[PDB]
This record gives structure tokens, C-alpha cells and sequence, in this order.
């Protein structure tokens, strides 16, 4: 799950 | 050269190449917050990096260290952007480049910084020779990664390689015909092509969704993506759909029947349609419905729908 | 009624069974991973039921309290995947305490203060830490996280007139924006550019310029919004891209009547949880990316006059989502996290929770109708839907920055  | 993971690996402050740069440490301040406890190997790389970033140091050493501060953290942007600037100034070969970044997307396909190196360097050569059977690869290990099929977007209608992606979609629906991100394509592909308009088109589709919502009636991408080709001129519009489903619908009662019916009566009634009072009503029933027993999790999103269609339609 | 040491769930019902999946005997991979899932949440809501005694839940605040309290200080190595992202694990953690309405010690504000100061770049904004190019990922989170501190000396650490400038470098001519230089462009950008934006009243009337009318082409065929123009509907790009519009004042752009049902349907109808996309996996962070589309919608629709409005209710299931949350989604030895199986982490502690404060709170006018599942004290502090800080967080910064002039312009 990474945002960025 | 060699690896952060090579059993010949030497540290940065090690190397007789690097004794002429000093490192910059990273200044945290003297009460630090989320501070980190890096690994010896992490920490001496990162200080060099910050040492080269810092004298703006367009070197062929300072593009190797690049390649070990990104296989510690590929999702350092900074890293990514002076690596670029590199690539530029020491006009670095971008098909080698091209290899590498191939390889780094394998191991870490979720990273946002990796897929937009890729996509910089497809811009840079003007070249996506590469880029389906790439891609397709990646699928095959998660057919559902968003990163990729943005990626497959943005090649197919920069470079226009449409002419087989339909097939690919037909493929992988076969695969998993769950598969929303396939669905999704599939609709990229149609609208940019053909376009919904010819009617020749819409019926092909319209089947082809009846026909999986046959073979997996509680698979809800294909009734979205019925909904979705549909929905713009009007639900109302197409009568012979409505018969379809209530035949379907003794044997088949799913909540996405009954909520596509609720949908239907919907327009209808927005469109002055015949029997409204009976439409009305027919429609309020399936709302009741879903909300005490059908599709109960949305319980408050129908009553809303229940009260929307009496304060447009009563009368 | 029932005593008050017990409390009858939802998704203990027997009629909850029926929600169970049903791959009308066609498996893919999607069903196979979805039925797994689905037994595991069965076996852990089952946990929690005694027959007809069913015992209140209970959010473990304490030992949350304690893991956050840590990791603003120190974290382990297995955060070296998240060194550009600090000033995002700062507002993660403060946010995660806010809600928990745990005071922030004058000393660790002023230490939090002074490190995402070291962060800010001289070209404007914050990078993920010092040293490093600016990026609107951590320069939403650095600005949240000096709201949230609200303090003036956390106010005036951020440089309005670069931080202006900094957006304007970003803007591309199609109305949407690049996260960093030379970086790529998706709705978060554009999420990030307006929240910081608005909160340090910097906006001027080109800076937004076709920004609303790129977001509504990112909705698509399914009613949600994607990342980009033509891909996928997915639940944290279409958070991004109506808080966005919410923002600027825009939201009519979007067809509202297939956002409302797309996302609605998003709730698992087994696991009380959200989903990010159709046929994939339901995971504890959507609590927050997908729930707070509700509120947003309903001021949306409210500020068109829809008679048929709820006066009391979101239109998800409030309870459900709770249930979710407290049964599945919390670490015994603190933090919360993605679903049972999944190790912890502070992103998913901060939207878990973030989550759970939209699901046990209802506010519309005048109007203000709680739900708190479990005993009384699991009630959270409220969140503010387009910025998620404190709802008395963002009134306090926008009426301080709104006394300041927006960077060379009139
Ligand atoms: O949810 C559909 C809704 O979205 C809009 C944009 O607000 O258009 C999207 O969906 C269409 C299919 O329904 C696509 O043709 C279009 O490209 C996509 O942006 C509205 O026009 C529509 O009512
Ligand atoms: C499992 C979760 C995944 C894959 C992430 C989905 C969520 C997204 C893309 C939301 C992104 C939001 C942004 C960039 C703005 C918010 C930024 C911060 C909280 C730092
Ligand atoms: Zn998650």
C-alpha cells in the first residue's frame, strides 16, 4: 500500500 | 559493478575512488522525530549521495552510486531525479538504461518513481517496441497492478497500438472474468476506437456482458460495465433490456438484478414514461427490498434512493 | 432491550451468513482470494460471540497510545523504505494521536516543528526529509502536521510566498499537476496542491485553472475516479479527486448520482470493510479513502438542496464499518492495520482510525448524531472530511493564514  | 548484497561490496568511506569527497551526514537536528535507525551499508551510501547532490557532481561514479541508493530505497524520488540528470549529461546509453529499469520494475512493480523512469525514458528514445509484451508480463504476475495498466494506457495512446489490445482484453477476461481492471480496459479500448455510437457495437457489447453475467450472475464487473455502456443516453431507453432482466430475475433475484431494475425505473420515470404511478411504486417495492433484505449493507443508501423518487415523482 | 454489558452486532446476525460469496461455482483467482478472506473474518467475528452474550467492544486506546508514541521518535530500519516519507509518518502518528485525543508534549511539538522546518526546501514546499527536493506528498502531510500542532510557531514554519511559487512550477497547462519536478502526474496532485493551498491561503484565481474540469475527466464508466483520465475507478484517487473539488468549490462538475453509487457499493457486504476497487480485497485503510467520500457527498448534494437527505446517517453502514474496524483490524500489541494476517504499521493505524471517527460521527447544519459503537470510550475526535485533522484544526489555521495576504498578489 504506498501512497507515494 | 558490484551489488549492496555482492560479498565483495565495500562501503562508501571505504573506497580509494572516494577518499577526495568528504560525506555530508544527514542533519536530523539535535532533538530528532521519526528519526530512523538506518543500517551501517544504508547510512554510508546515503551520506555520499548527499555528498555528490550537494556538489552537483555530473560523474560516472556519482550515476553507480545512484544504483545502489535506489536498490536501498527506490522510493527516493531525489535519488530518481538526479539519476535522469545523469543520464543526460553523461549521455548514458538508454537502451542499457531501459534493461535496467526493466529489472528494477520486477523486483518492486507497486513503486510510483519506477514506472514514471520508464515512461521518461519511452519519451526520451520515442520508442515502445518494448512496452506491451513488457507490461504483459507484469500482468501475468498481477494482472490487477494499477501502475501497469496506467502504464498501458499511456503507451497505447501516445504510440496508438491499439490494433490487439481488444484481443488481449478477450484473453484475460478468460482468465478471470473478475477482473475489474480488465473491464476497465475494456472500455479504454472501445471508446477510443469505435465508440459506443455504432449501434453494431453497442449490441456486440451489450451480448457479450449478458452472456458472462449468465455464466457468473453475482460477478459484479460485468453488470457495472453493462450499467456503464448504457447509463449516458439512458437506462429507459433500451425497453428490451427491462423484459430481459425480469424474465432473468425469478431465477436470478441477485441484488445487482434488483438494482439495476431500481436503476431502470430510475430514468424511466426521469423521462415521462408510461404508468409512472405504477413504475413508481414497482420501484419503491425494490428499494424496500434491497434495504430490509437483498442488499441490507446499503440499507441507507436505498432509503435515500426510496425518498429521492418520491420527491421527484409523486405527484 | 438488551442489558447494558452486552451489545447485539450486525455481523453477528444469523442472517449475516447469507452474505457470504457466492462464485456461482466458477472460480478465478478474484473469488479464491475473496472466499479465503471471507473465512478467516468469520472465524474472528465468531471470536467475539458467546451464544446471546455478546460483550462491547473495545478499541484498545492504550496500547495504540503507546506504539504511536514511539514511532514519533524512533523507528526501526524496516521504516528504510519510507526515509523520503517522514514528514508523512509524522502527520500519520500526530493525526493517529489527535483522533485519540492524546495531548502532544510543548517539547515534541517544537521538536516536530523544527524537523519538518529542516525538511521545507528553499525552492518552497517539503521534501520526505532533509536535504531532499520538495514533493507534494510530504508537503501535504508537513502542512497537516503544523495544523494539527496549531501553534503559531508551527504556522509561520511554512514559507507561503515559495510554497506558492512551488505550486505554480507544477502546473501543467492541462489543469493538472506534477507531484514533484520532473516527476508524474495523477489526482493526488491535485488533492495536495488545493489542501495545502486553501488551509495557507495562497490560492490565486489561475493557480486552479482548469484544474476542476481535468478531475472530472479522471471519473469514469463506473462512477468512481481513477488516477488519470481512462484508468480504473479506485478508492483513494477518488477521495483525492472530490475533497479536490470540494476544495474548489467545483463538485457539480462530476455526475454525484453514479459517484454515490459506486462507492456505496463498496462496502463489503460480509466484512462490514471497504474495498479500493471492484472485485478486489477489502482492506482497512479505505475505511477513510472510501466512508469520507460519504460526508463529502452529502454536503455536496446538501448545498443543492436534496430534500431526500438523511438527517441523521451517512449513506454506508455506520455500524458495519465499526465492526470492521474493532473486531478485525486491531493489533493486540497496538497499531492497527490492513485485515487479520497483515503486520501493522502507522499508515494503516492512521486511516483505521481516521475511519472510524467518520463511521461514529454524523454532522450536517444544526444537525449532529452520534453512533459509538462498544463502550463509551471508544468514541474518537471528530475529522475534518477534506482535510482529515481536527474539524477545530482547520478552522483555527485557515482563519490565521486568511489574515495574511496571498503571496504578491491582490
Ligand atoms: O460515471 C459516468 C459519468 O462520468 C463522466 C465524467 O463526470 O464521464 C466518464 O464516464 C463516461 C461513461 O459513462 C465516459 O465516456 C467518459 O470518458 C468518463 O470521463 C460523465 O460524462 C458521466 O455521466
Ligand atoms: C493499499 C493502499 C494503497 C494501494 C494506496 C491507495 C491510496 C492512495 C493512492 C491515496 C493517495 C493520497 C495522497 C497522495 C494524498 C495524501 C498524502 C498523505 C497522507 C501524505
Ligand atoms: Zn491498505
Amino acid at each position: 500500500c504506498v501512497l507515494s | 559493478f558490484v551489488s549492496l548484497d555482492s560479498p565483495s561490496y565495500v562501503l562508501y568511506r571505504d573506497r580509494a575512488e572516494w577518499a577526495d569527497i568528504d560525506p555530508v551526514p544527514q542533519n536530523d537536528g539535535p532533538n530528532p522525530v521519526v528519526q530512523i535507525i538506518y543500517s551501517d551499508k544504508f547510512r554510508d551510501v546515503y551520506d555520499y549521495f548527499r555528498a555528490v547532490l550537494q556538489r552537483d557532481e555530473r560523474s560516472e561514479r556519482a550515476f553507480k552510486l545512484t544504483r545502489d541508493a535506489i536498490e536501498l530505497n527506490a522510493a527516493n524520488y531525489t535519488v530518481w531525479h538526479f539519476r535522469r540528470v545523469l543520464l543526460k549529461s553523461l549521455q548514458k546509453d538508454l537502451h542499457e538504461e531501459m534493461n535496467y529499469i526493466t529489472a528494477i520494475i520486477e523486483e518492486q512493480p507497486k513503486n510510483y518513481q519506477v514506472w514514471h523512469h520508464r515512461r521518461v525514458l519511452v519519451e526520451w528514445l520515442r520508442d515502445p517496441s518494448q512496452e506491451l509484451e513488457f507490461i504483459a508480463d507484469i500482468l501475468n504476475q498481477d494482472a490487477k497492478n494499477y501502475h501497469a495498466w496506467q502504464h498501458r494506457q499511456w503507451v497505447i495512446q501516445e504510440f496508438k497500438l491499439w490494433d490487439n489490445e481488444l484481443q488481449y482484453v478477450d484473453q484475460l477476461l478468460k482468465e478471470d472474468v473478475r477482473n475489474n481492471s480488465v473491464w476497465n480496459q475494456r472500455y479504454f479500448v472501445i471508446s477510443n476506437t469505435t465508440g459506443y455510437n455504432d449501434r453494431a457495437v453497442l449490441e456486440r457489447e451489450v451480448q457479450y456482458t449478458l452472456e458472462m453475467i449468465k455464466l457468473v450472475p453475482h460477478n459484479e464487473s460485468a453488470w457495472n460495465y453493462l450499467k456503464g455502456i448504457l447509463q449516458d443516453r439512458g437506462l429507459s431507453k433500451y425497453p428490451n433490456l427491462l423484459n430481459q432482466l425480469l424474465d432473468l430475475q425469478p431465477s436470478h433475484s441477485s441484488p445487482y438484478l434488483i438494482a439495476f431494475l431500481v436503476d431502470i425505473y430510475e430514468d424511466m420515470l426521469e423521462n415521462q414514461c408510461d404508468n409512472k404511478e405504477d413504475i413508481l411504486n414497482k420501484a419503491l417495492e425494490l428499494c424496500e427490498i434491497l434495504a430490509k433484505e437483498k442488499d441490507t449493507i446499503r440499507k441507507e443508501y436505498w432509503r435515500y434512493i426510496g425518498r429521492s423518487l418520491q420527491s421527484k415523482h409523486s405527484t | 432491550s438488551s442489558p447494558v454489558w452486552s451489545e447485539p452486532l450486525y455481523s453477528l446476525r444469523p442472517e449475516h451468513a447469507r452474505e457470504r460469496l457466492q462464485d456461482d461455482s466458477v472460480e478465478t483467482v478474484t473469488s479464491i482470494e475473496q472466499a479465503k478472506v471471507e473465512e478467516k473474518i468469520q472465524e474472528v467475528f465468531s471470536s467475539y460471540k458467546f451464544n446471546h452474550l455478546v460483550p462491547r467492544l473495545v478499541l484498545q486506546r492504550e496500547k495504540h497510545f503507546h506504539y504511536l508514541k514511539r514511532g514519533l521518535r524512533q523507528l526501526t530500519d524496516a521504516y528504510e523504505c519510507l526515509d523520503a516519507s517522514r514528514p508523512t509518518l509524522c502527520y500519520w502518528i500526530l493525526h493517529s494521536l489527535e483522533l485519540l485525543d492524546e495531548p502532544i508534549p510543548q517539547i515534541v511539538a517544537t521538536d516536530v516543528c523544527q524537523f519538518l522546518e529542516l525538511c521545507q526546501s528553499p525552492e518552497g514546499g517539503f521534501g520526505g526529509g532533509p536535504g531532499q527536493y520538495p514533493h507534494l506528498a510530504p508537503t501535504y502531510a508537513a502542512v497537516n502536521a503544523l495544523c494539527i500542532i496549531g501553534t503559531e510557531e508551527a504556522y509561520d514554519i511554512i514559507n507561503r510566498e515559495k510554497l506558492l511559487q512551488y505550486l505554480y512550477s507544477l502546473k501543467q497547462p492541462d489543469g493538472s499537476f506534477l507531484m514533484h519536478v520532473g516527476g508524474e502526474v495523477d489526482v493526488r496532485s491535485a488533492y495536495c496542491a488545493a489542501s495545502v493551498a486553501s488551509l495557507t491561503n495562497i490560492i490565486t484565481p489561475d493557480l486552479f485553472e482548469g484544474t476542476a474540469e481535468w478531475i472530472a475527466r479522471c471519473q469514469n464508466w463506473e462512477g468512481g475516479i481513477g488516477g488519470v483520465p481512462g484508468m480504473e475507478a479506485h478508492g483513494g484517487y477518488t477521495f483525492c479527486g472530490l475533497a479536490a473539488l470540494v476544495i474548489l468549490k467545483r463538485e457539480r462538475s462530476l455526475n454525484l448520482k453514479s459517484l454515490l453509487q459506486w462507492v456505496t457499493s463498496r462496502q463489503m457486504r460480509f466484512e462490514g470493510g471497504f474495498q479500493g476497487r471492484c472485485n478486489k480485497l477489502v482492506d482497512g485503510c479505505y475505511s477513510f479513502w472510501q466512508a469520507g467520500l460519504l460526508p463529502l457527498l452529502h454536503r455536496a448534494l446538501h448545498a443543492q438542496g436534496d430534500p431526500a437527505l438523511s438527517m441523521s446517517h451517512w449513506m454506508f453502514h455506520q455500524q458495519a464499518l465499526q465492526e470492521y474496524i474493532l473486531m478485525c483490524c486491531q493489533c493486540p500489541a497496538g497499531g492497527l492495520l490492513d485485515k487479520p494476517g497483515k503486520s501493522r504499521d502507522f499508515y494503516h493505524t492512521c486511516f483505521c482510525l481516521s475511519g472510524l471517527s467518520i463511521a461514529q460521527h454524523f454532522g450536517s447544519g444544526a444537525m449532529l448524531h452520534d453512533v459509538v459503537l462498544g463502550v463509551p470510550e471508544n468514541a474518537l475526535q471528530p475529522t475534518h472530511p477534506v482535510y482529515n485533522i481536527g474539524p477545530d484544526k482547520v478552522i483555527q489555521a485557515t482563519t490565521y493564514f486568511l489574515q495574511k495576504p496571498v503571496p504578491g498578489f491582490e
